[PDB]
């Protein structure tokens, strides 16, 4: 929703590449939308914070080989979410416009003698049924962790007690993720994404050459297109076996 | 006289009133449809008398009429409730068929009426008759007038469908002939309740297995062998195409619970996975094939080849749920396909003049009435939930897979493919671009006629896909007299 | 841009950061693990 | 700009742009057919809806204010000493 | 109420769908927002009322498919999980048909739209209140149609077509 | 041909660095490189030379092309291309019954 | 004292939290249940049901640290 | 409702002050001329029109990049393409 | 029969669909078609059959516990 | 080898810097000044972080 | 029969007379053309395919790489198994169930 | 602005009406009319199915057992 905000704000235009500054222009949106990515990244005290963190200390908390890779696993799945989160805040609201005028020309400064009526479209906030949303969705990612954190984790929590979340008690590890894990495993995912969150702003405003070094490198140019291809599975989906179905389907109406 | 006679003269008579008025009169065709249409609303009136006064689990004959005046070849008609719901979709189906085709037949228009009002007798009679010899007889008189029905009122290919047809349905037909003769001469009798006493020895029961599946795999169709009705389905006029799948499908799916569940159950058992082969087979190539068919009629026929498959499958289950799921998938293929031919052979073919999808695209633009009823009807041929398709396929793939559980995986395929073909075929026609170009003026949307139609063939889908126990109720006690088998602390009781 | 527009998007920000520091201040030594929380 | 549409057209949702002078009395209408249908369906559940379990009589649980099975519990245990 | 949780998104649906032409934009609108806003209220209930109670709620309405041992029922089950879920399903589905009511303004087809956004909470809310896993499956693919009749919603994109049918084999 | 075919490879080069580096700044010194790569060959006159250049370009071109490069969300291949094409037919139809 | 099994069953505690110190568990739930779940509401109802299941925790970490020397430190998970 | 010709002049005319291939600002008219009445070299005017795509959001075919010589054609460009922002 | 809207009837797609519905009279039999006429044919189903022969009766899930077994044979 | 043609990327990733002279300096001014220069594009980064701070150092003080 | 090329690789912008499809009007058509238009599965054009089963292969190396190393080197249990009096076999179904820790074995 | 709803219901142009072609009079009245007749009278149809039989007998077999209370 609130990327649908700034989609709509300027020309239903969805390319990060054309769109910048916007945070003036978008007061509200910036502010909900960084709301969001607190709680996405599951920033201390956030909705996503009693939710998403307690899985990364539950897997560490189940002290078994598959627990432990898990976690080392998702914690590079955590650093790698902190990322491209300020990819989204910092191109859209924080960096240099990138865009067309049209998106940024106010009525402020006078750009026009005979239109000066019409033709500014300085990209407008929504109305009221656009905003409406936006603001209460985000009131819940803010206080809706903290007020349920006991219907749901609890210590010994009798909500699902009809039976309707069934756990074995040969498998619980509430006592030993509540007790066992070491406050370093325990916080590690706060360290990481205050640590990477100003490395990438740093990157990505103050020193902006590296990254082009990167896309520009040989080994970065793979790199990247390896992933912006989706690990070429749709390439290799479409092609072997989409397209061997078709082929078939064709082999057997024709021979 | 008895009122299962009464469904077999109705159409007589409107035979004799549609050649017979001429001559109270040059008098318009438009009373001549009129006939034959109120003549077969009175056979679907007649029918659910029949089903209002039928009972649910009986297991004698009912509405029978004692003969007692023996002679060689005498009619003995009686409803079972394994019979019952293929009588009535014979006659919901009928009227629709004439409605269908009311403005398209053109030319011939007595000789049209008078070959349907033909059909409707000898497809009751094949499902009334309660002889294996009387069955063969009625399941193959409807041969001269569908070779009559596709050369008249066919399309460009006509006369070679015609021979195909024809010769198919001739040939695998007679090596049924021989089987029957067979087991007429051991018992004596082809009338049900001396056949169903008697026990052939297991080398006899796979002789003439051999040849009531020859039969019914050349009238199934399986793949091997379902080239008459890739062009009968196809070049034949709408009310042909009809009721071919609707009705002339299912005369071997309801002759498979007649002529090889009671009487051959070794033999069955025993060979039950050549018969599974064949069925993931055709559930495989027909639906490959069904992805590259570039003529939409014929994309329509193509699907039910690989539906006919599913549901001859749950009939060699020897399960109580893959037998009713088989029922259930033949009555909903019967509507629904019925609804994919008035979409393809009966609207666009009226506009268009074309069946090649190359010319189609965006039809949601400026049809949106026809796009709601075809999106609807391709759900129910892709199996979805809330249409009767999806149950006949769930309690079919679950006997096939209870049976054997490796084929019924492979038939379990036709989940992701029938789905893949049907919302190909709709993506391609309703949507898929904008109008096409190759349309240089505008097409009218669905009349009052076409509308009411697919409404009321897709009612039928919607209603009982909701309540199939107003089908169910009726074939728990009958089906149950089909399966093979004992448990150890259930039989042989003191 | 417009006066309650930037009101509610200011003071959705002061949602934040005083949530934040008083979660901090009342449950910060727990998630530390200065003291346990009894 | 308004999308330029054939005006032939004839749909059920109605299609481009499409709404009535009288809209309000329409909706109006269907605003009552909808609130009867939910009626017959809200008296339907309230005489069939099975709880094994019963409500304590002084926690908030509105649905004793219209469902058999509750409501007949509590008549009974409206009946002591 | 537990019934009418049911009902309310499936009838604004049928209104907005079939009688768009008779309420038009600003009536399917009202109508499909509101009667889904009303079920949001009847679910926030129906969370003090099953779960901080611990009374699961049954009801069943008629058979389904009865076979031998195969008795599924058109029937629904409301417990600590089921609330659960209705909670997110319905407040997110009242914000978006809001938040719609000004995104989609200037689209030809408004009543269209919003009632495929009634039918697709209807479908959620069967999938996660149903006694057995058969009439799960009703909802399973009911929201799978839902989907492919939503990101084919500009049909004339022929983009739009491959997502669609990629939404939906897959 | 070599005159309106260079042209392209010209706005080709510009818009390849342009998808590359997001920075407009950056790219502005990145882009007026490029420029003087096709100052450098200015006075190239043989064809058999003159293709070579074209040919040997269209390799880079290629040997750095975007995943991904920009597209305009209303030109082909945008994010709301065809989105709301109208009918290409608005006369009604011919009266035919059916 | 120690909470019977019989006991334990009437007041529905779940099921693998029916060990040797749930008799803590029966007032928590039930102060949980008279508050609706609210976290600020049952604070010494939980501390003290979280600080009893902490005693029997480091128990079984001493002991455990018993059997791992008995092992010489090898892999015992 | 869309574009004007007016709206379209007096931005593109700002474009090409911002210019410094131009000869003088001063002679931007609207048949003005990137090859000889402004002066611009042959490799100039395919960057020029480059920043007049960018500015309207549309893309310009190459085939009618070899249409675009002058302002006046390229403000005719832009108004028969309902397109532009 | 009735008279069809005005359709722009490509020549090139009629006569696409005219080596379609004609395509049977030209199939010859070289080693290639043999090859897929052999595979698609015998092999496939063959081999379908004998997974069908060999698994048949092999498992019942019918009522079994823990300590029983799914095999049957 | 170098090509036929004259680009190289180590003179490509060289002149990636802010260009000394450019002709299109003026039309490119405005995305790096005024309401987009540095201080105020991270002006409002963090919206309630100052009101907040000092309403909660009012708090703290209230209990002491 | 044309060269079986798809239309996706056809140009965006010539003068065609569908312009949705890119297609001409009397042009002649593959056999193919059901599944060589432009609503058809895509081809992909960003690498090779052989060149894509080694890139997968190494991010299926490195990810391997990644699980060897914490066999290696992970922890250790810290918390014995917690002891059920009876081991619940009542309370799971009795004797015919999976019972928890009791007086058993580590 | 909301443009007025239009649309030729059946192609009927607003001037003139829907001319009946015939199939209407016994399709609407004897088709449909015999399905809400048979759907009337459905209801009082006794129920012979062998479950409601089956059930009758199998609850007293299991009354006779504490798995089902007997009334009696
Ligand atoms: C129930 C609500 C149905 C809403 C139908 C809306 C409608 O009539 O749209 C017609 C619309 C047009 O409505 P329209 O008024 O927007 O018209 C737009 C203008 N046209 C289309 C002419 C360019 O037609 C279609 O889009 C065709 C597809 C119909 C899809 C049918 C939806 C329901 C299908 C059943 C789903 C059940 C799932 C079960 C599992
Ligand atoms: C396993 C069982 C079989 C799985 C495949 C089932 C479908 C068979 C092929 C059906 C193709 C129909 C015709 C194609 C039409 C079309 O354009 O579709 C595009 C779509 C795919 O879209 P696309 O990838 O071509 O779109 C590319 C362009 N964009 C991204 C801009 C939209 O075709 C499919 O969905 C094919 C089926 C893929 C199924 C993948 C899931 C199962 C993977 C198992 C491993
Ligand atoms: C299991 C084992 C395998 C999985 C783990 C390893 C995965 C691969 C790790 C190496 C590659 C990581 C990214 C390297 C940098 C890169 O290419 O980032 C691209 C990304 C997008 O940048 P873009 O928006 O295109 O333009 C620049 C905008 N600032 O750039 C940005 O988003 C800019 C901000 C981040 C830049 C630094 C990223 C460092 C990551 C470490
Ligand atoms: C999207 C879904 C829309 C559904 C719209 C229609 C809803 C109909 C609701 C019917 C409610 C019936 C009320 C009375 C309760 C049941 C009484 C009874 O005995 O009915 C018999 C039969 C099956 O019901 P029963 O055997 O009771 O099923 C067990 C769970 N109650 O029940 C019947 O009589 C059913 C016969 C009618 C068939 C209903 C579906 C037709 C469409
Ligand atoms: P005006 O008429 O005054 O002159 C215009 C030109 C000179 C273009 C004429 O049209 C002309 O006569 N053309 C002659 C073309 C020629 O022989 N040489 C011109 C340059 S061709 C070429 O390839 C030059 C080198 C370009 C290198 C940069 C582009 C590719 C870079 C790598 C990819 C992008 C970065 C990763
Ligand atoms: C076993 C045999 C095969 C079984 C199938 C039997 C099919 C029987 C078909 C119906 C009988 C013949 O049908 C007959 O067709 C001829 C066609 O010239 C019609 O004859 C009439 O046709 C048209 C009708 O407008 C008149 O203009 C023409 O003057 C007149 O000849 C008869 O009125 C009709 O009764
Ligand atoms: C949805 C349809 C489901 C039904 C169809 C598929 C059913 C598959 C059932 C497989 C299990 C059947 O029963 C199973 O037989 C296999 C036979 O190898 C045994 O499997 C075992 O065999 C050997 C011993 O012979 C073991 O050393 C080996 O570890 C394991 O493969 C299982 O111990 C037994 O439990």
């Amino acid at each position: 929703l609130g990327a649908g905000s700034v989609i709509h704000a300027v020309a239903d235009n969805q390319d990060f590449r054309k769109f910048g500054g916007l945070i003036s222009y978008l007061p509200l949106t910036y502010s909900v939308m960084l709301i969001a990515s607190l709680s996405l990244v599951a920033f201390p005290f956030m909705t996503g914070f009693y939710s998403k963190d307690f899985i990364l200390e539950s897997a560490y908390g189940q002290f078994s080989f598959s627990g432990v890779a898990v976690y080392i696993i998702a914690t590079i799945g955590a650093i790698f979410t902190t990322l491209y989160s300020v990819k989204v805040l910092y191109l859209t609201f924080l960096s240099n416009p990138n865009g067309p005028r049209t998106y940024y020309r106010l009525a402020i400064d006078n750009f026009f003698s005979a239109q000066a009526i019409k033709s500014y479209k300085p990209a407008h906030e929504g109305d009221f049924f656009l905003t409406l949303p936006l603001v209460i969705l985000a009131l819940f990612s803010i206080f809706f962790g903290f007020i349920t954190k006991d219907i749901f984790i609890g210590l010994g929590s009798n909500f699902f007690v009809d039976n309707s979340l069934f756990i074995h008690p040969i498998h619980e590890i509430m006592i030993d993720t509540e007790f066992a894990v070491p406050v370093l495993f325990k916080l590690l995912p706060f360290i990481f994404t205050i640590s990477f969150s100003v490395i990438a702003l740093t990157l990505s405003e103050l020193l902006s050459e590296l990254v082009i070094y990167f896309k520009f490198s040989r080994f970065g140019y793979n790199i990247f297109g390896f992933f912006n291809q989706r690990f070429l599975i749709e390439f290799f989906y479409n092609k072997y076996i989409t397209n061997l179905i078709l082929n078939l389907g064709g082999q057997i109406t024709k021979i | 006289m008895s009122l299962l006679y009464v469904l077999l003269i109705i159409p007589i008579i409107g035979i004799f009133l549609i050649s017979t008025i001429d001559s109270f009169y040059f008098f318009n065709v438009s009373y001549y449809k009129k006939i034959a249409l109120i003549t077969t609303i009175l056979n679907l009136i007649v029918s659910l008398i029949i089903y209002i006064l039928f009972d649910f689990s009986n297991n004698q004959f009912q509405f029978i009429q004692e003969n007692l005046d023996l002679s060689f070849y005498d009619i003995y008609l009686g409803v079972d409730g394994v019979s019952i719901y293929f009588v009535l979709l014979t006659t919901i189906i009928m009227p629709i068929a004439l409605v269908s085709n009311w403005n398209s037949i053109t030319n011939n228009i007595k000789s049209y009426l008078i070959i349907m009002l033909l059909l409707e007798t000898l497809l009751l009679a094949v499902f009334l008759v309660l002889d294996v010899l009387l069955f063969y007889i009625f399941f193959e008189s409807i041969l001269p007038p569908l070779f009559i029905l596709i050369g008249l009122f066919g399309s460009s290919n006509k006369v070679r469908a015609s021979f195909y047809i024809f010769l198919y349905t001739l040939l695998g037909s007679l090596f049924l002939l021989l089987s029957i003769l067979t087991m007429s001469s051991i018992v004596g009798t082809t009338y049900f309740d001396v056949l169903l006493k008697s026990s052939f020895e297991y080398t006899t029961q796979l002789f003439l297995f051999f040849g009531i599946f020859i039969a019914f795999a050349v009238k199934t169709p399986v793949w091997g062998l379902n080239s008459w009705l890739l062009r009968a389905h196809v070049e034949s006029p709408l009310g042909g195409s009809i009721v071919l799948a609707a009705i002339v499908l299912k005369l071997s799916l309801y002759g498979v619970f007649r002529l090889i569940l009671p009487i051959l159950p070794q033999a069955s058992l025993n060979l039950t996975y050549i018969v599974y082969a064949i069925g993931a087979i055709t559930v495989l190539y027909a639906s490959f094939s069904t992805l590259r068919t570039v003529d939409v009629k014929e994309l329509i026929a193509y699907s039910s080849v690989a539906h006919a498959a599913i549901y001859l499958m749950g009939v060699f289950s020897n399960t109580i749920q893959g037998l009713e799921g088989a029922i259930l998938l033949g009555l909903a293929h019967g509507f629904v396909s019925s609804g994919l031919f008035i979409c393809a052979g009966g609207i666009l073919y009226d506009r268009t003049g074309t069946r090649l999808i190359y010319f189609f695209r965006g039809l949601t633009q400026i049809m949106p009435l026809f796009s709601l009823f075809f999106f609807i009807l391709c759900l129910g041929n892709a199996g979805t939930p809330l249409t009767l398709n999806f149950v006949g396929e769930f309690m079919s793939l679950y006997g096939t897979l209870e049976r054997l559980p490796i084929a019924g995986m492979l038939a379990s395929t036709s989940i992701i493919f029938s789905a893949a073909y049907s919302i190909y075929m709709y993506n391609r026609i309703a949507f898929g671009g904008s109008v096409s170009l190759y349309f240089i003026d505008c097409f009218r949307d669905l009349t009052k006629r076409e509308f009411f139609i697919l409404f009321t063939l897709v009612s039928f889908t919607v209603i009982l896909g909701i309540y199939p126990s107003f089908v169910l109720d009726g074939l728990h006690y009958n089906i149950s007299s089909v399966v093979y088998g004992i448990e150890p602390n259930a039989s042989y009781l003191t | 841009v417009s006066r309650v527009h930037r009101f509610l998007a200011t003071g959705l920000g002061a949602s934040m950061w005083f949530w934040i520091f008083y979660r901090a201040k009342k449950d910060g030594p727990v998630l530390l693990g200065w003291k346990h929380p009894w | 700009p308004k999308i330029p549409y054939p005006k032939h057209v004839w749909s059920p949702a109605g299609g481009w742009y499409a709404q009535p002078a009288n809209w309000k009395q329409n909706t109006a209408i269907f605003g009552l057919v909808i609130f009867g249908i939910t009626a017959m369906v809200w008296k339907y559940s309230a005489e069939h809806e099975v709880r094994h379990k019963m409500p304590e009589p002084d926690r908030f649980y509105p649905s004793r204010y219209w469902v058999k099975q509750i409501k007949d519990y509590e008549r009974a245990q409206k009946e002591k000493q | 109420m537990y019934l009418s949780i049911i009902i309310l998104p499936l009838l604004g649906s049928v209104v907005s769908g079939f009688f768009g032409r008779k309420v038009g934009v600003s009536g399917a609108q009202l109508i499909t927002c509101s009667s889904v806003i009303i079920t949001t209220i009847l679910s926030i209930i129906a969370f003090f009322e099953v779960g901080f109670n611990n009374i699961p709620v049954t009801i069943n309405i008629f058979r389904w498919i009865d076979s031998e041992w195969f008795i599924i029922n058109w029937g629904f089950q409301y417990d600590s999980l089921t609330v659960s879920m209705l909670i997110p399903v319905l407040i997110i589905s009242s914000l978006v048909h809001i938040y719609s009511i000004s995104y989609m303004s200037s689209d030809p087809h408004n009543q269209r739209f919003f009632s495929y956004l009634s039918l697709f909470t209807f479908m959620m809310i069967i999938l996660v209140t149903a006694n057995n896993y058969l009439l799960m499956f009703v909802g399973w693919e009911g929201v799978g149609v839902c989907s492919y009749l939503l990101v084919s919603f500009w049909f004339t994109r022929i983009a739009a077509n491959q997502s669609s049918i990629s939404a939906f084999l897959t | 041909s070599n005159r309106q075919a260079a042209l392209s490879l010209y706005r080709r080069a510009l818009k390849l660095a342009l998808d590359w580096t997001v920075h407009r700044n950056l790219w502005r010194g990145q882009a007026l490189y490029i420029r003087s790569l096709f100052e450098k060959n200015r006075n190239v006159t043989d064809p058999r030379l003159q293709r070579a250049l074209l040919k040997e370009t269209e390799k880079l071109l290629e040997k750095w092309k975007h995943p991904d490069p920009y597209c305009p969300p209303t030109a082909p291949g945008g994010s709301k291309y065809e989105r709301n094409l109208p009918v290409p037919n608005l006369e009604p139809p011919p009266p035919l019954k059916f | 004292r120690r909470a019977t099994r019989e006991e334990m069953r009437d007041a529905k505690v779940p099921l693998a939290y029916r060990d040797s110190c749930a008799h803590l568990l029966i007032p928590l739930n039930r102060c949980r249940y008279e508050t609706y779940y609210l976290p600020w509401k049952c604070e010494d109802e939980r501390h003290s049901y979280e600080k009893c299941q902490y005693l029997e925790f480091k128990k079984r970490v001493q002991k455990m640290e018993e059997l791992r020397e008995a092992k010489g430190g090898a892999r015992s998970n | 409702e869309g574009l004007q010709k007016v709206e379209v002049y007096e931005r593109i005319k700002s474009l090409l002050a911002g210019f410094d291939k131009v000869n003088d600002p001063n002679n931007i008219t609207e048949t003005a001329h990137f090859a000889n009445d402004l002066g611009l070299d042959s490799l100039d005017t395919v960057e020029v029109v480059m920043a007049i795509e960018e500015e309207f959001s549309i893309e310009i075919p190459d085939k009618d990049a070899d249409q675009i010589h002058s302002v006046d054609k390229a403000i005719e460009y832009i108004l028969r393409q309902p397109d532009a922002h | 029969g009735l008279q069809h809207y005005k359709i722009a009837m490509d020549p090139a797609l009629v006569r696409l669909g005219s080596m379609i519905s004609n395509r049977y009279k030209y199939f010859r039999w070289t080693k290639r078609t043999a090859l897929v006429s052999f595979m698609y044919v015998v092999v496939v189903p063959s081999t379908i059959g004998y997974l069908a022969y060999k698994t048949d009766g092999l498992w019942d899930l019918r009522a079994k516990r823990r300590g029983d077994l799914i095999s049957e044979r | 080898k170098p090509n036929i043609t004259g680009f190289d990327m180590r003179e490509f990733l060289r002149h990636t810097k802010t260009p000394t002279y450019d002709p299109w300096e003026r039309h490119e001014a405005w995305r790096y000044t005024g309401r987009f220069s540095r201080f105020n594009r991270f002006k409002g980064a963090l919206p309630g972080f100052g009101i907040a701070t000092v309403a909660f150092t009012a708090y703290c003080v209230f209990e002491h | 029969n044309p060269p079986r090329i798809k239309r996706q690789f056809r140009d965006p912008h010539a003068d065609w007379w569908d312009k949705q499809e890119r297609r001409n009007f009397g042009e002649p058509v593959h056999e193919d053309h059901d599944i060589l238009g432009m609503f058809s599965p895509y081809e992909y054009t960003w690498i090779t395919p052989g060149k894509g089963l080694f890139q997968i292969g190494l991010f299926i190396a490195s990810f391997l790489g990644l699980c060897y190393v914490v066999k290696l080197t992970y922890p250790d249990r810290v918390s014995y198994p917690r002891e059920f009096e009876g081991g619940l076999e009542r309370e799971l179904g009795g004797a015919g169930a999976v019972r928890a820790f009791l007086c058993l074995d580590d | 602005q909301y443009d007025p709803p239009t649309g030729w219901l059946w192609g009927v142009r607003p001037g003139e009406k829907y001319q009946n072609e015939g199939w209407e009079g016994p399709f609407f009245y004897g088709f449909w009319g015999s399905l809400i007749v048979f759907a009337i009278a459905y209801a009082y149809k006794p129920d012979t199915s062998i479950q409601t039989w089956a059930l009758e007998e199998a609850r007293r077999r299991l009354e006779a057992e504490g798995i089902l209370e007997d009334p009696n």
